């Protein structure tokens, strides 16, 4: 019939073409009502501090503080050296260093061999 | 799906929103006005063919392949209104929307440039601060246990009181400063 | 002699004087935009005298007036090159900018940051005439990065809007990718030729100049929105209308083309650079003109128009005809600035409406705007003996009659037809037919600022090709002998484009609804190129910028 | 007095903008017809393009052997 | 140099005998007078360095770092006086005394005629900086950085000490003037390989090197503003100064010992710049930018051409000014919103237009807008590394894209977009803060007029 | 443009290649062929600062036209006939290039029919 | 802020998972962490990688530009999925179909320029002829040496 839309990593499926959006069951009513309840409670807890006149400053958001503490602090104490961590720290850790090492060493050996054989046009090359 | 009051979309709301998005994407497909108006009555007939469908599972399936029809026939760049999100003039003046509390940080030599304005702003702030504790003690006795269920707020009940959580909605910046 | 160099420097110092005025302010201004417009009018009048006494004798010179630095063999001096390119570009740029600012005194009147806007626009003009007059690569890099940064600041003018900041950072990204190649060219000339000065580059005249010309072609790709580094020029329509009119149609975006025209003695002795310029220009002038066929925002359509004209400029450099390319720059400035001004006059009249599907019926509502939009479109397409005829047709008259990549010529002709297609598409959806805009008509254009600002570029778009092409000396030999099917090529292809697009436009009144074709989905989503690479190349950067770079190596292992 | 905004109908026009628009449209077609009447070769052709086959073997030096 | 050391020491009785409301004004005044005095060091010659005594000398490498050092003290006194207002008066004088003592150590670190006096003053600069960072850093969480400072002491300064004592026994002197004329070629041997690592790794960590930069987005974060200013502006540049002195003795083994570390920097500036695109912490973003700019100075010293030394010392002066101004802008928002999170306070051009102008100018100097000396240093290093290898321009130019990308992102996030609603303590800009931004930026802009005084001894 | 189809779709053996031609001697078929006279002196076009692409066998018309263009300032429409003279003689130079091309094509036809006559006869 | 609202190690027991989902302010059923391979994410919730461009724009947001609320557990790459950056939004044409059309178009245009460079078009003319030994002294020839005679003839 029709071409079915293919989702991707950078092209998500729409809300309309997802089947689980069309759930009518009461457990989905419970989950949606609890999400609405948590969101309404957090909205109320925010805008009681936001609309307060006696507060003049920053309504601190512990989800934001928790996000920054996860992006900075929680990186080392939850590390475990295993096969996956060591192989991925050896691929992107000492891989491209070795790559550019052999590339630049090859080109510099080529250029040195051409200079000591009188081949490289180093005529007007007096700034270096 | 994601709404402030309801936790979902009713089937009636889904039908109306799909009808509206179909007409908007159709008007994007069908630039001229008489031509779009002809196809708009044709599409209204197509939507009113199964308006009287009692079976909600069959109406669910019909709505699902109607979404597939709408996705197969959508315009790639539909007409977005300029101040609608995705428009060319959307959120353009947000760099001019200074919050009101910055008037509190003015120097008194320029506060004296507009005497009536700040002399009235003092009693606006007075109104806000003698309304605040009354609307807090209004919200604390009406909210159920576990917090409020829905994001909607109750209105001002007594005479003389103000509706709760009102200052940033009333004193919001104009859309064209 | 003492008149030429003096008024040459007086033009640039006069352009810098309102910057000192706006920086040394205490009062609120007695119409500072009028002051900057008066200053740029007088700077135009000042620069007219060296141009006239260049047309009299051919008088070129260099003003290496201030010694700045000496790195052991490299004497970097403040050096201004007054040649044919500066003498034809400076009056055209000042005339266009003067019309853009008299336009902006009407269009940008509601903006409370109008003095900052005119300040930034003057800063752009100063950096651009630093670019086009520079005699070494370093001062040219100063003007180059200056027009890049003022492009950033004038795209992101409504800095609260997310899309404007996104488009400005996008333009900076693609321009710095071009700057990779510009710095490659500077590095090659400093190492192999011991100079950044143009004179020693041209006098030494190297033969193994493939690598610096590849660097310059990458620089012109980043700057003139060639294929691969193009989409920032359609993205850059998120800025205001006089920004897109002055900078991103006529003045800034020709600077990669100007960089390649500036280095013509290296390109005329390197056939490989000519072939790469020809292929890249034909690819860009095909692709952007094809994308322009199926768009609905009028600023996007005229930006694809100016990028297709830049691709055609790259084509006519690539056939070793640089002076025709620069005549096409000086020609293109007038009618493309006028087309953006008339489109923005429609936009401001129709209450910030830019989508052509809600326009129409403006032939008798906005008569002067309709007149000038038709004249600008006909100068764009190559109507006989408008200004766009005196260069672009000659481009085809040298693109046919030369040792040329054949497919590049065929795509050049397809682009020539597509220009007529989107021009009559603009005239169809925006001027013809019956109205589609909303019901509260506030249509008005009766301001002497708007009318005179479109009027002077209208006089330019009518007479300037004739005047300039009869005032410039020969620098090549014009190939004037060809068969009649080859002489009548560009006109016939343009009229075939008009006929095909009129048939397309008259298929829209029919009461039929067709499913979208794959060509329509390809050209409407911009060859799928800003949809993929703007998602994929950031993703593969930023996860790699977080998972392995920050978290894995530089917080745990190392 | 300015142009009043109108509703669902044709907006007010000035005599001056209409006569200027007609004047520049007449200027466009005047200049097009003028330079087409005087040049007539930048669009059509400057010089005759000769036929190569219509050239004789003596002026080109083709001895038949 | 004794006309500079003695006024810097007289700033100690000036700061301890001053009246309690006058101790910022007096130290700022007399340190600005010392910074005006600091221009007498511009008596340089095209052949000879300016050689004062047996203990102190100044070529055109040490002179601009001295002027920047003596200029940095009044700016640190301006920057650090707001958040010390509720401090005890004696603790405030202790802070000012540690700043003065750090300047005192630095201005005879850069002029050290002999290399072990350079080592003593070089490792003497760490102690007042340590005390400033850990007594006024507003939070101290250094569980991983203790082991890294142990790694700095093991792999760094102690092999440098043993190597300098070895040169003292071999050459008979560590006078740099004598070592200009008594230098022997350091040939290929394993003894000379460990000699090269001992002479270089202390300064490699001080730059910092990529992979060894683990301390710098911690020590910049956990510090007060004066500590971050002196770390970004001067204390990284001790490594580059020491490399440019000690690579006299390391020829010709440097011509094949530079190849690993050059890779560590040429790829490293690709990574850390990219790291700046994913920073939640603004101060950490400026720290990784400092790593991404000192990688070029490491490469330019290791390739040891004239254009590379000129570009490296111009980049050192320019990056000192620029990154010090960036940390001061980060503090001028942190003193209002009380958090370093870069996504917290947005849209600040709607609220602070002149401060957003300072953000724009510091970003344009950060991304090397010509003709600024950031671009002059960047550009000369790029030219010299093109002469080293013609492929490296890719790794240069790609860096010069990403260096633009996080520079404007830092501008776009903090200053542009929509303002944050729940933050209402955003005060207008104090005249102190704008004066601090101008005393950073206006010298940096005036040095574009006359860059020849910051291009080192072989201009 | 038909010769492009003759060289690509047909054979390139009989079509003269653009890069290296004439492949035949200039006296081959021409009894006592004369040279091409240059009218403007080398020093005269040296002082006129002409482009190296413009110093062909008819640059003297260009020198007369540029002297007229200098001397008729500001009346920039007063020297149309000198431009016409230069364009007409450049046209004649292009005609001479066409004559060289047709000469080379007809001598390659002579060689083709010669070897076909030799294959038919011997 | 205090410790029991800060992130911790990987949740192993279900009651630690419940304590974290109460800490991260979301449902326990939606709360999934990143898998404990040792990559240092900790107990942070694996949000389903939706760009903030995809959100409801007309919804009353706490952070309107971010399209984000107060107290909502943010995405791990929230700095990456802002509307100034990486988007994951649905497109009218499929992702692989876009990649196929782009690669076929770009590679086919490259191949057609290679075909046209293989077969160049030209004019039915001879080479351009210049006097004075192919302009020998003009093109940088030395005045002491004398080249071969470059003589052109009338036709
Ligand atoms: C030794 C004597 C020398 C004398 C000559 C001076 C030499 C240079 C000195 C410093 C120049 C900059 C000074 C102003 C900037 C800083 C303050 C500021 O922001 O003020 C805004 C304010 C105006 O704005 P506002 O509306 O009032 O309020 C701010 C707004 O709210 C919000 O602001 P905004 O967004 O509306 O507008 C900000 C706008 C934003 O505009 C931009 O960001 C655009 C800039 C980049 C693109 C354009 C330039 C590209 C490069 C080409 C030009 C340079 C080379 C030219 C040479 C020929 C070609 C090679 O910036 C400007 O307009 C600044 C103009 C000058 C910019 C210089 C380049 C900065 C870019 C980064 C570095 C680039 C390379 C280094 C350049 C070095 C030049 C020497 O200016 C003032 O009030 C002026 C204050 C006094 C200034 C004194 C300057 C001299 C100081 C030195 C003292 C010692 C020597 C004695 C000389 C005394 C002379 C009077
Ligand atoms: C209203 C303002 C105008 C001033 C009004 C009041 C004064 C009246 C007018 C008369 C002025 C005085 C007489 C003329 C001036 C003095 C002339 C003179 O010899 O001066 C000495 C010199 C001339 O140079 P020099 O060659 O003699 O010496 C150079 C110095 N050494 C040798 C050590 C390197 O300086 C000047 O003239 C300074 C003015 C320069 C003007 C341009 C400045 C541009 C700054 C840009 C910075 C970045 C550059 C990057 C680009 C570099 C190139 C790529
Ligand atoms: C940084 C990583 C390397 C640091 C090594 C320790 C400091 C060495 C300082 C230089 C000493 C020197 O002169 O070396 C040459 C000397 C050579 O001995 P010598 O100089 O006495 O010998 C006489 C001279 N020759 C060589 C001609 C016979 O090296 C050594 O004696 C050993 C050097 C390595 C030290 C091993 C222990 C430390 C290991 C690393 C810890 C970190
Ligand atoms: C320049 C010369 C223009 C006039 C010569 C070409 C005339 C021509 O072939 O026009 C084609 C076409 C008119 O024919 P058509 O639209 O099919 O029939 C309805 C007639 N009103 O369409 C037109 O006449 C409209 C396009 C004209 C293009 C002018 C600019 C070139
Ligand atoms: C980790 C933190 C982040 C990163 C910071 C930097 C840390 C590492 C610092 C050192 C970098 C690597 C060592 C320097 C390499 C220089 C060239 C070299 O040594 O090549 C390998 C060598 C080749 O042999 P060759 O050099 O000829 O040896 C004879 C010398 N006369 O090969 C061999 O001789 C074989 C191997 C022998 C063992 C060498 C051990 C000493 C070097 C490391 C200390
Ligand atoms: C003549 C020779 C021609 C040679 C051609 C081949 C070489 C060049 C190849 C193409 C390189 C450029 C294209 C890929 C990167 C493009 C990134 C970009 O522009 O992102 C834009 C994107 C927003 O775009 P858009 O989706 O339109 O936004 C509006 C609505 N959201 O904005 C964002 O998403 C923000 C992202 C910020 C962080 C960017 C991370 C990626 C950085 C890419 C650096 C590329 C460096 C290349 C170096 C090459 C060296 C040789
Ligand atoms: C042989 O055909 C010589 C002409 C140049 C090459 C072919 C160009 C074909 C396209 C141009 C003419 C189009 C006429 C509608």
């Amino acid at each position: 019939s029709f071409p079915k839309y293919e989702p991707s990593r950078l092209a998500s499926l729409p809300t309309t073409l997802d089947p689980a959006e069309y759930d009518i069951s009461s457990e989905t009513r419970k989950a949606q009502a609890e999400r609405l309840a948590i969101r309404s409670r957090l909205k109320r807890e925010y805008q009681l501090q936001y609309n307060d006149p006696s507060r003049r400053g920053v309504v601190e958001d512990p989800a934001l503080i928790r996000w920054t503490c996860a992006r900075s602090a929680n990186v080392y104490p939850n590390f475990r050296p295993n096969t996956k961590t060591s192989l991925l720290g050896a691929l992107f850790g000492i891989g491209p260093l070795i790559f550019w090492y052999y590339v630049f060493k090859t080109d510099r050996d080529r250029k040195e061999k051409l200079i000591q054989e009188g081949k490289l046009d180093r005529t007007f090359n007096i700034s270096y | 799906a994601f709404l402030p009051s309801a936790a979902y979309l009713t089937h009636q709301q889904k039908v109306l929103q799909l009808y509206k998005r179909a007409l908007r994407h159709l008007e994007s497909r069908c630039v001229h006005r008489d031509k779009y108006r002809y196809f708009a009555c044709l599409l209204r007939a197509r939507f009113d063919e199964h308006k009287n469908e009692k079976d909600m599972v069959k109406a669910t399936q019909l709505l699902r392949e109607a979404e597939k029809e709408f996705w197969h026939g959508q315009h790639p760049q539909p007409y977005i209104f300029p101040e609608s999100p995705g428009g060319t003039s959307y959120e353009r003046y947000e760099c001019y929307k200074v919050p009101e509390w910055c008037l509190d940080d003015w120097h008194p030599s320029e506060k004296a440039m507009y005497p009536d304005y700040f002399a009235k702003r003092e009693q606006w702030k007075k109104l806000r601060r003698e309304s605040w504790e009354r609307e807090v003690k209004q919200l604390q006795e009406e909210t159920p246990v576990g917090g409020p269920r829905t994001e909607a707020l109750p209105p001002a009940r007594k005479q003389g009181d103000l509706p709760p959580l009102w200052w940033h909605i009333v004193t919001r910046p104009r859309e064209r400063p | 002699m003492n008149l030429f160099s003096s008024l040459t420097l007086v033009t640039l110092i006069l352009l810098t004087m309102p910057i000192a005025a706006i920086n040394f302010n205490t009062h609120k201004f007695t119409n500072y935009p009028l002051y900057v417009k008066t200053t740029i009018s007088c700077a135009f009048i000042t620069s007219m005298i060296p141009t006239m006494m260049f047309i009299h004798t051919g008088q070129e010179m260099i003003i290496s007036n201030w010694h700045w630095l000496t790195i052991q063999t490299l004497k970097l001096s403040l050096s201004f090159k007054m040649d044919f390119f500066s003498m034809m570009f400076v009056p055209v740029a000042l005339f266009v900018t003067w019309s853009i600012m008299e336009f902006s005194m009407w269009y940008m009147h509601s903006d409370p940051n109008i003095n900052q806007f005119f300040k930034y626009l003057l800063l752009f003009l100063i950096t651009m005439l630093i670019l086009v007059t520079a005699n070494n690569l370093f001062q040219l890099f100063i003007g180059w990065e200056g027009v890049g940064i003022m492009s950033f600041l004038l795209i992101g003018w409504w800095y609260g809007r997310t899309d404007a900041n996104t488009a400005a950072l996008q333009a900076i990204l693609y321009n710095r990718i071009g700057d990779i190649g510009f710095i490659l060219a500077m590095a090659w000339f400093l190492i192999n030729l011991n100079t950044w000065d143009l004179q020693q580059i041209f006098m030494l005249n190297p033969n193994d100049s493939n690598l610096p010309l590849m660097g310059l072609i990458l620089a012109a790709t980043g700057k003139s929105a060639q294929f691969g580094l193009h989409p920032w020029l359609p993205s850059a329509m998120e800025g205001p209308t006089p920004v897109s009119a002055l900078l991103h149609s006529s003045t800034m975006v020709v600077a990669g083309i100007f960089l390649l025209i500036r280095f013509y003695p290296l390109t005329e002795n390197n056939k490989f650079g000519q072939s790469i310029m020809l292929c890249l220009g034909a690819m860009t002038t095909l692709f952007t003109a094809m994308c322009a066929l199926t768009q609905n925002d009028i600023k996007k359509i005229i930006a694809f128009s100016t990028s297709s004209q830049l691709g055609l400029m790259m084509v006519t450099i690539g056939i070793n005809q640089p002076h025709l390319a620069f005549l096409h720059i000086c020609t293109h400035a007038f009618f493309k600035a006028m087309l953006f001004m008339c489109s923005g006059s429609i936009i401001h009249s129709l209450n910030d409406e830019q989508d052509i599907r809600k326009m129409g019926g403006l032939f008798k509502a906005m008569p002067f705007t309709t007149t000038a939009l038709i004249i600008g479109s006909l100068a764009l397409t190559g109507m006989p003996f408008l200004t766009g005829f005196y260069s672009k047709d000659l481009i085809i008259e040298s693109a046919n009659t030369s040792y040329t990549n054949a497919w590049a010529l065929l795509m050049t002709l397809v682009a020539t037809s597509f220009t007529a297609i989107y021009s009559t598409r603009i005239i169809f959806f925006a001027l013809l037919g019956q109205p589609r805009f909303p019901t509260l008509i506030n249509i008005n254009e009766n301001n002497p600022f708007l009318i005179n600002s479109i009027k002077r570029l209208l006089i330019g778009s009518l007479f300037a090709g004739f005047i300039i092409s009869n005032n410039i000396p020969p620098m090549t030999i014009p190939q004037m002998t060809m068969p009649h099917y080859l002489k009548m090529t560009a006109l016939t292809v343009t009229i075939l484009g008009f006929i095909l697009a009129l048939e397309i436009s008259n298929t829209t009144h029919y009461l039929k609804f067709n499913y979208p074709s794959n060509t329509f989905k390809f050209s409407n989503l911009l060859g799928y190129y800003p949809t993929i690479m703007h998602r994929l190349t950031p993703y593969m950067n930023l996860t790699m910028s977080q998972k392995s770079a920050s978290s894995l190596l530089d917080l745990i292992w190392l | 007095a300015h142009i009043e905004p109108r509703y669902r109908q044709f907006p007010q026009l000035t005599r001056s903008q209409v006569i200027q628009a007609e004047f520049f449209s007449a200027t466009m077609w005047f200049w097009i017809l003028w330079r087409f009447w005087h040049d007539s070769d930048a669009v059509l052709g400057h010089f005759p393009y000769p036929d190569p086959s219509q050239w004789t073997d003596e002026e080109l030096g083709i001895p038949p052997d | 140099m004794l006309k500079y050391i003695i006024p810097t020491m007289m700033l100690m009785p000036l700061t301890w005998l001053s009246k309690n409301s006058m101790i910022w004004i007096n130290t700022t005044l007399h340190s600005l007078l010392i910074s005006l005095t600091s221009l007498l060091l511009l008596n340089q010659f095209g052949d000879n360095s300016l050689n004062f005594s047996l203990t102190f000398f100044s070529d055109s490498l040490s002179t601009p770092l001295l002027i920047l050092t003596m200029w940095l003290l009044p700016l640190m006194l301006m920057a650090s006086q707001h958040h010390l207002s509720k401090e005890n008066l004696a603790r405030k004088k202790l802070f000012i005394s540690m700043l003065i003592l750090l300047q005192l150590f630095l201005i005879m670190t850069f002029t050290a005629t002999e290399l072990i006096f350079f080592y003593i003053m070089f490792e003497a600069t760490l102690v007042p900086t340590l005390i400033i960072i850990t007594r006024w850093g507003n939070q101290t969480e250094r569980l991983n950085a203790g082991l890294y400072f142990l790694f700095y002491t093991l792999a760094g300064s102690l092999p440098l000490l043993v190597a300098l004592i070895y040169i003292q026994n071999t050459m008979g002197s560590l006078n740099f003037l004598i070592l200009q004329y008594w230098v022997q070629p350091m040939p290929n041997s394993w003894s000379n390989t460990f000699m090269w690592l001992a002479c270089m790794m202390a300064f490699m960590v001080k730059m910092p090197l990529y992979g060894l930069h683990l301390w710098l987005p911690k020590a910049h974060v956990e510090a007060p503003i004066a500590g971050s200013m002196v770390l970004a502006a001067i204390l990284l540049k001790l490594g580059g100064y020491g490399m440019m002195r000690i690579t006299l003795l390391l020829n010709p083994i440097t011509d094949f010992m530079a190849y690993p570390f050059i890779m560590l920097s040429l790829w490293g500036m690709i990574m850390t710049s990219s790291i700046c695109l994913r920073q939640t912490d603004l101060k950490s973003l400026i720290a990784y930018s400092s790593v991404s700019h000192m990688a070029l100075v490491i490469v330019a010293i290791l390739i040891q051409t004239p254009w590379s030394y000129m570009g490296a010392t111009a980049l050192m002066i320019a990056h000192g000014l620029t990154s010090s101004m960036l940390f001061c802008l980060a503090n001028s928002n942190y003193e209002r919103v009380h958090s370093r999170t870069m996504i917290l306070a947005r849209g600040l051009q709607t609220l602070l237009p002149l401060m957003a102008a300072w953000w724009l100018l510091a970003s344009l100097t950060n991304l090397a807008l010509p003709p600024s000396i950031n671009l002059i240093g960047e550009l000369f290093v790029v030219m010299s590394t093109f002469s080293w290898s013609n492929i490296t321009i890719i790794l240069m130019g790609l860096n010069m894209v990403i260096t633009a990308l996080y520079s404007l992102y830092m501008l776009i996030t903090t200053q542009r977009g929509k303002h944050t609603h729940h933050i209402n303590n955003i005060l207008p800009s104090f005249t102190r803060e704008n004066a601090l931004m101008s005393l950073h930026m206006l010298p940096l802009l005036l040095l574009s007029l006359n860059p020849k005084i910051i291009l080192g001894p072989l201009y | 443009g038909a010769h492009l189809a003759r060289r690509y779709l047909g054979d390139a053996s009989v079509e003269p290649e653009p890069l290296r031609m004439p492949t035949f001697p200039p006296d081959y078929g021409f009894p006592e062929r004369k040279e091409r006279e240059m009218v403007a002196t080398q020093q005269e076009m040296n002082d006129a600062q002409l482009v190296l692409q413009q110093r062909d066998y008819c640059a003297h018309y260009l020198i007369r036209f540029l002297k007229c263009k200098r001397d008729s300032f500001p009346n920039f429409l007063a020297c149309k006939h000198e431009q016409h003279d230069w364009d007409y003689c450049e046209h004649l130079d292009y005609v001479k290039r066409m004559k060289e091309f047709e000469r080379e094509r007809r001598l390659l036809q002579r060689k083709k029919r010669r070897e076909q006559r030799e294959a038919d006869m011997a | 802020i205090t410790k029991d609202m800060l992130p911790g190690p990987y949740p192993k027991t279900p009651e630690e998972r419940a304590a974290a989902a109460k800490k991260y302010n979301m449902r326990v059923e939606d709360y999934e962490p990143y898998p404990d391979d040792g990559m240092g994410y900790g107990d942070y919730p694996k949000l389903p990688d939706r760009s903030q461009q995809e959100r409801d724009p007309w919804y009353d947001w706490d952070h309107p530009d971010l399209r984000l609320n107060w107290g909502e557990p943010m995405h791990w790459d929230l700095d990456m999925y802002i509307r100034n950056r990486v988007d994951t939004s649905p497109t009218p044409v499929n992702w692989n179909l876009m990649c196929k059309h782009l690669f076929g178009f770009v590679a086919f245009m490259l191949f057609m320029f290679w075909v046209g460079e293989t077969y160049p078009t030209y004019q039915p003319v001879g080479p351009k002829q210049y006097p004075y030994n192919n302009l020998y002294l003009e093109r940088g020839g030395d005045p002491n040496k004398e080249p071969e005679p470059v003589v052109h003839y009338e036709i």
